[PDB]
């Protein structure tokens, strides 16, 4: 009987495809956020004239999901990866399919389904379009064309897909609990995240300090405010991130209502949309190099 | 010759909620292109696919509908001489026209014959027109989604791939911003692959081929029967939705039914969830029994064929699994807490900033509900029942259950109140204050159920326009115009009296009396309700075929009751042939104009016998009087229009001999006291003036 | 003349080598940090008795090192690549000489030295011992034997490699500017990291909140204690990370003497020892779970 | 029998600077067991590498009980016990070592000598070259060196450093270079390779417009090249350092540590063409923020009190006018150098450019000489200021440092010295001893103290309370640089026991008196001198009125003695040589000798015994300048 696939092979997979489909191998950002979606990598660089073609492993990190170990595909710590092209390539969906037969996933064997999903992020400002792909009745990706990224048009179109790699993970070896995952040489993903899972949930449900979140928030967007006053993008966006995940916390706390929920929103959108205003500003004042790069590739 | 057109465009996978009215709209798009440039055909057959849409057009007419004129010159004495020789001017009429005195025909035309000179302009062939018709066909379509793509921001429901447009076996070429036209479809994903079309009528049998089934109808037939085939050959009863097959019909490309099963533990969990998790969310079909009991087991159908079945079985069986675990641990902790933890925890729900939260909404309810027992006629039981449901009726919103499925608000109320030691009767009218579920949908079969809905979409209503969150034309952010065309259908099938004239004032009295946390503009905003729910009822008696001017004559009511309308209607949409009728209709709107320009305290309507000039108004006084002495809101509505009906000669007496209009302000004013009573009486059942007679 | 490496390959070849040893293919840690040392995959797994093997990808922020992007070998961030294998084999020098020769580095044509550098990051308590790898007389490598992390005696011993990326990547791509380097599909380093280089130089520099930064470790040091009082090691390792960077970029703003300085890294050291005996305390709160399944994976 | 016994430890790659001296406590170790494991030896070599510590015992005879088990039993403790600045804790094992243990070597002319350590057991194969090389069987303990050669290894670290320095004259010779090669620096390259191929590379001629210090910095300290003079000492464009490998793409190796190299040296050039823009006073303004250290303040405000010591100092030592000038400039400035990126990335270089910034900005250079000076000495056996005022400069800043760094209460201990205070006092001695001046250590807490409350009195509370352990902390110094050069323990204890406490005082009377000591008069001059001051350490007078009466004089050896008391007096001055005043002194021993056989002191008349306990206290002050001679043992 074959080897299922562990993490590592299912990962180094997807890069070695993507790498070979013209996309770069970037790093997970190093903040706390909630998707793929909020790297700079995905966010920032989708907006603005500059092609762009990334794919990377994020972890993202939803305080509400957390289970303590016992729910095994729902956690406060998942693997997203984000494949994320700019302009997006009408053969798109033949390079999904080349790269899950790569994963050893014969069609021919199996289910796959496009289910239509508007996608939106609404604190981000971020808009998009596509399908959930479900495998066998299993939502294994989140295939999407962006349309409005921090409340702007988005010229060229992107796209993004967006594998659940905990989901995928368990499928491809068969197990119903992410806990006997093999991430890699055979080592459980329980033996390595089942502390991590429970101490996090413990501290967003039990043991987070409610006026530290509000305060870490409300100065993190005060210097935001400042960065954007005086023009620096990344410092910023990463105040801004910082914000939401506070702001997550908070809602796993018991702390926002429903009603300043909305507000809080209002707020984190604003932040994202002067970002995008500044960053914008900035990098048509540099002459946008990879149009420059473009043109040399071409020719 | 009659010429057979195909045009799929082929797109990515769509939505199939949109894929039939798309296809719907294609086919509209093309006709009012082949009207507009005047195409003739024999018919145009439809197939759709998850990623295309196609027309294939039979028997085009291959010209747009050429101008054939049809232009009258001089007589046929003036155009002949008597030799029968053209005289000039049939030469003259004929070479304006661009023709000679050959394509003249004689058309008889009240008994004198015309020259006629048919010009046969040509029209247009079909490349052409075919052109400029892709062309504006393709821009215009609207739904419901939005696409994107590079530098050609444009919205779609989906991205186009490919383009078919073939002329029999001739290529129409035309190329979309950077897609070309050409005559190469795709086959399955999966199974297939692209392949080229000879003509036009082979599509179809192309596609079967690479095994896609573009036909609809043929893929609901065989999909309906594999599923009636694994129904005889299991000895199941499987109860299919129709809306699931749309989804289904709509999502796949060449079917494959299959079943899986699930473990029995799973029926310890009610039905009502286990149908709402697999038909909703994973669009299963449950299997029932021949008893109609529901069997752990399920159907769905593959997008394949039929090799190796089981794996993907057991793929769906996995998903499902789960999702019954999270439902049966959902399940069986929602029964560990108790019921005033949920009803406590109800206090934190805000249902809104400016109304507040959900428990003070529970609190009007109750006490809305009890008045409405008590003006409705409700037993001692039914009351206190309804009381204790009142109290308790929004818990079910802070289980798990609710959480995971927000469909099975009230369901599981029910179920738990009864786990709970509670009253069925109270959970069935949790369950049943949620009714009705759309314009077209159910009602509440209890009295308590029908109660308790009534009042907790009154308390909604009254407090939405309390804060003032009206809303407008076509944006109504809470389907609070659902709640009263609700509220509208549960009074008519109960048939209680319920007049919005006066209920401002009963909500703010029992809100005085009770709690006036919720007590200082609330009957100055329930005034606008006033203004409201009118509409509502119009909009209904629409949908029932009711003549307008009926329903604006029993619409402008002075009572404003429900109920009191929808019998007057009946009477009157009853009566379109009485002969004694029509009379009084004309006397009635004649009356009633008079009246609406009578510029009186509408508050001091004594007569006075005194300024009578004649002897009919005394009469006519005498009747008035007598009818007072009945006329009251305690009689059905036909003895109120029967009785003042009755006395038209009097009317007719009256307005023959007694002329109304005087220029003495005193005897013009007793005249117009005599006549505002009878107006007032008349608009019980509302303005006549809205009768057209014919 | 044969290809070099672009960063993207660097990359992958160094995973698949490690992995061909059994290495653990982790991502980098979601925190603003100075090096991968102190990616908990390092500092937290290398304690205890428990095994781990590891590589990753690591973004290390210095903002002391920023140049306001004119000087090509100093960078606010650059990215190291850490190996971390617990219990440390005697094959370590041998598998490094090997990684060299897969990076198309024939040890037979260039000159190495393992020059010793008694490694050491007062901090976080951490203490090593090892050299630096110097290539064609530059230095390439961190190659060092940990003896003392957060204050602990290191039982089993733990062997790190660090390769710095940017020099790296530049000797190996023969290029003589860090922003001249093929990154991937022939993407140069700058046209992506020209801009973080100026506005993150700036933020450090010119423009970051002074009281705002006093506020921010003051609050992360009380939440990070409270965090380890009642047993939450990692989000309390987090906010260690927090004051850590906090710290950096004080010191590279220009607030702390060096008094102050010293008072600072004794505070991160007590929370770093705390936050260790915290993470050891729980794993034999836990039977070691790693000993257990990698034992069982041995036979 | 007198067979050759081999043991060699392979290890991983050890800091060159330590290769040597631990292969050399090997043999130390090998040489101690081997006598008290009662074995005869002919001779023991030596073999080191960077990856391996080898001893080869020539001439071993063969029994004490027999070789094998004695070696066998032994030679585990002998690699387990040996010393290293460092050790390391290895994979799961707290033992500890200066590198992990990877292959043993033990061989008895054929026979192989189990002991075995760790993971690795000891057997008869080698290691070659860790590039070029391969491993290898060993046949016999003689050809252990030979057998290495085939695997491209010099083990013999003699010949190794021979054959570097072999290739290092040839390179000199072909390109008609002046190499001029460090031995440190040498130690470290030889114990950094095992097969050495020398090369040199060039760089471009615009950077030779800086001076050579940086330039030989870098590649010596930074790179550890030669820098390439020519006959004329110009420092030419080249550079030299030696492969760990054969002459294979020499040429390719060569280009990239040119690269390397000229990265460091256009960093340089940046920072010296950054730090010229800047005017003096703009730096010595900035100096006000940089702190001297926590508790003492600023740095400017030490410049300013050592400006003040330098004008002091130049008084009191008598210099001219240009030079007291020169000096007070000197101290306004010397420091300002400190806030620099040169020395930011050279720490090395710090002062130096100071000199080279400010005689570039048309200064004086003497006051630039000073500036470079003030750093030395630079070691323990470092050099030492050519001029006044960059030995005053240094003298001044370490006295400083050393009474504000006692005022904080961080007197340097044992093992723990982190502030060179300790390096800085021992500076301040030997500067004294090469330029010899009259030095109150006894009284400069009331100097600093009393000077400070004069102009700037913020420095002014227990400053002086902690200036008196100072003074015996550079009493520890010069006794410890005594010890360096061997003096008797009685003598050290005797001229530091001073009433003096003056630093030429005590180093002309330690030369004196370790030249005068194998005289036969010598023993009766200490005794007496003993003894007088035995009899006057209990007196009970004003040593303010002293007078010696001759009228209470009971025979003439006390008259005389008097006499020749008065006229040495008139004679003994502040402004004598020490061997003089010794001379004076000595002559007068069979003075004091009669004295007392003549006059008993323990007199039972008070008044005149006072007067004789004056007239001996005289010579005993004028003995306590030589210091406690009661602390001499003469047998």
């Amino acid at each position: 009987m074959s080897k299922k696939l562990s993490v590592q092979e299912i990962i180094l997979t997807l890069q070695k495809f993507w790498s070979d489909q013209g996309c770069m191998l970037m790093q997970s950002y190093d903040t706390e956020k909630g998707a793929g979606t909020m790297s700079p990598y995905t966010f920032l660089r989708a907006i603005g004239p500059e092609p762009w073609n990334a794919a990377y492993v994020e972890p993202s990190r939803r305080p509400a999901d957390g289970r303590y170990g016992e729910n095994p595909n729902r956690l406060y710590q998942h693997h997203q990866f984000q494949v994320v092209m700019k302009p997006s390539p009408e053969n798109v969906q033949d390079l999904y399919l080349q790269s899950l037969e790569k994963l050893g996933i014969n069609p021919l064997e199996h289910d796959i389904r496009f289910v239509e999903d508007n996608w939106e992020n609404p604190s981000m400002g971020c808009a998009g379009v596509g399908w959930e792909v479900w495998l066998d009745g299993m939502e294994i990706s989140q295939f999407t064309y962006f349309q409005q990224v921090g409340g702007l048009e988005v010229d060229p179109v992107t796209s993004e897909i967006t594998y659940g790699l905990e989901r995928l993970s368990s499928y491809i070896q068969d197990v119903n609990s992410v806990f006997d995952l093999e991430w890699g040489d055979g080592v459980k993903y329980g033996d390595i995240f089942l502390e991590p899972e429970f101490e996090n949930s413990k501290y967003a449900f039990e043991d987070s300090n409610e006026e530290l979140l509000l305060m870490l928030f409300d100065e993190y967007e005060k210097e935001a405010k400042r960065q954007i006053k005086n023009g620096l993008v990344h410092p910023a966006y990463d105040y801004c991130l910082k914000c939401s995940h506070t702001f997550n916390l908070m809602d796993a706390r018991g702390m926002v209502s429903v009603t300043e929920r909305a507000g809080y929103l209002d707020r984190i959108r604003n932040m994202a949309k002067s970002i995008a205003k500044e960053f914008v500003a900035q990098r048509e004042k540099r002459g946008f190099p990879l149009l420059k790069h473009a043109q040399e590739e071409t020719k | 010759m009659a010429k057979t057109y195909l045009l799929e465009i082929g797109l990515e996978e769509m939505p199939a909620h949109v894929v039939t009215p798309s296809v719907l709209q294609l086919k509209e798009r093309m006709i009012k292109f082949l009207k507009d440039a005047r195409l003739d055909f024999e018919d145009v057959k439809t197939f759709s696919t998850p990623r295309r849409l196609t027309v294939q057009v039979l028997g085009l007419a291959d010209k747009q509908a050429d101008v054939k004129k049809e232009v009258r010159g001089p007589a046929k004495k003036i155009a002949q001489d008597a030799d029968g020789n053209w005289t000039k001017a049939a030469i003259g009429f004929s070479k304006g026209q661009g023709a000679s005195t050959d394509d003249i025909v004689f058309k008889d035309v009240k008994g004198t014959p015309y020259v006629f000179v048919q010009t046969f302009t040509a029209g247009k062939t079909a490349a052409e027109v075919l052109t400029g018709g892709i062309k504006d066909v393709i821009t215009k379509m609207n739904f419901p989604t939005m696409m994107k793509w590079s530098t050609y921001s444009f919205k779609y429901i989906r991205p186009i791939r490919w383009i078919v447009s073939l002329l029999d076996d001739e290529v129409v070429p035309v190329q979309i911003l950077d897609v070309a036209a050409g005559r190469v479809s795709r086959g399955h994903r999966f199974l297939g692959h692209d392949v080229e079309i000879a003509t036009a009528a082979d599509y179809e049998a192309d596609l079967a081929s690479v095994q896609v089934v573009a036909d609809a109808a043929k893929r609901k037939a065989t999909i309906r029967e594999q599923i009636a085939a694994l129904a005889n050959e299991r000895d199941w009863q499987i109860k299919v939705n129709e809306d699931l097959l749309e989804e289904v019909n709509n999502l796949v490309e060449y079917p494959t039914a299959f079943a899986g099963d699930f473990d029995t533990k799973y029926l310890t969990i009610p039905d009502e969830v286990l149908i709402t998790s697999m038909r909703d969310h994973q669009r299963f079909f449950y299997v029932t029994d021949a008893e109609d009991n529901l069997l752990p087991h399920f159907v769905s159908v593959r997008n394949g064929n039929t090799d190796h079945l089981e794996n993907v079985a057991l793929g769906n069986q996995k998903v499902l699994t789960a999702r019954l675990e999270d439902a049966a641990f959902f399940y069986h902790e929602d029964q560990q807490h108790s019921i005033q933890e949920y009803v406590e925890r109800l206090k934190k729900v805000s249902f809104h900033d400016k109304i507040g939260t959900m428990y003070e909404k529970m609190q009007r309810v109750m006490i809305i509900s009890d008045f409405l027992a008590d003006r409705f006629g409700l037993t001692e039981t039914e009351k206190n029942q309804l009381h204790r449901a009142a109290q308790i009726y929004k818990f079910d919103l802070v289980t798990g259950m609710v959480g995971e499925f927000p469909e099975l608000q009230g369901v599981m109320g029910d179920k738990y109140a009864v786990l709970k030691g509670e009253d069925p009767a109270v959970g069935q009218a949790i369950r049943e204050h949620y009714m009705p579920i759309s314009a077209d949908g159910d009602l509440p079969k209890s009295k308590v159920g029908a109660v308790l809905a009534i009042a907790d979409k009154v308390d909604s209503i009254t407090s939405f326009f309390a804060v003032g969150l009206t809303p407008s034309g076509s944006n109504d952010p809470f389907a609070l115009r659902r709640q009263a065309f609700g509220i509208v259908r549960i009074v008519r099938e109960q048939g209680w009296d319920f007049p919005i004239r006066q209920l401002e004032a009963d909500i703010q009295k029992e809100l005085v009396a009770h709690d006036a946390t919720y007590n200082l503009d609330f009957e100055k905003q329930t005034a606008p309700v006033a203004d409201f729910l009118t509409d509502r009822v119009k909009q209904w008696f629409n949908n029932r075929k009711i003549r307008y001017d009926i329903v604006d004559t029993v619409i402008k009511g002075s009572r404003q009751d429900i109920r009191e309308m929808f019998k007057a209607a009946d009477v009157l949409n009853a009566h379109q042939d009485d002969p004694q009728f029509k009379d009084t209709i004309e006397a009635f709107t004649r009356l009633l104009r008079i009246t609406a320009k009578a510029k009186l305290a509408a508050d001091d309507l004594t007569v006075d016998p005194s300024l009578f000039e004649n002897e009919a108004e005394q009469h006519l006084y005498d009747a008035v009087l007598e009818l007072q002495k009945q006329f009251t809101p305690a009689m059905s509505m036909e003895d109120r229009f029967k009785a003042l009906a009755a006395l038209r000669p009097l009317i007719v007496d009256y307005f023959e001999q007694t002329m109304v209009m005087s220029k003495d302000e005193k005897v013009r004013d007793n005249h117009l006291k005599q006549l505002l009573t009878i107006a007032q009486m008349i608009n019980v059942m509302g303005d006549l003036n809205q009768l057209i007679v014919k």
